[PDB]
């Protein structure tokens, strides 16, 4: 049983770092909205750049 | 035909032989250009969202 709880706990290690793998994908695509909207409050835009800046 | 330079039911497109017609053409292009930007600014979006679904 020892020997078969230790491989769990590894088994367990893979899908607990797989997750965070995924994790790591959202927080860039947030991050880059986040930057994408400090742009999008300059004053020096017309409506057709705030609106093609939403499309991405 | 999407962009506006030529008639898509006459096939007939825009002429500069008179000065009226120019201004009038500098709107269209302006609408064109819209046209276009918009479109690459959707591939823009394609290009980035496949290089944030890669990584993950």
């Amino acid at each position: 049983g020892l020997r078969r709880a230790e491989q769990n706990t590894e088994d367990g290690m893979s899908l607990i770092q797989t997750a965070e793998g995924y994790l790591q994908e959202t927080h860039e695509i947030v991050q880059r909205v986040r930057v994408l909207a400090v742009q999008a409050a300059n004053g020096i835009y017309s409506e057709e750049d705030r609106q093609q800046i939403q499309v991405e | 035909a999407a962009l506006g330079l030529r008639n898509p039911t006459v096939l007939t497109f825009i002429s500069l032989s008179t000065a009226g017609k120019a201004n009038s053409v500098i709107g269209l292009c302006d609408d064109a250009l819209r046209v276009i930007s918009k479109q690459r600014a959707d591939l823009g979006a394609y290009y980035n969202r496949m290089e944030h679904a890669a990584k993950g």
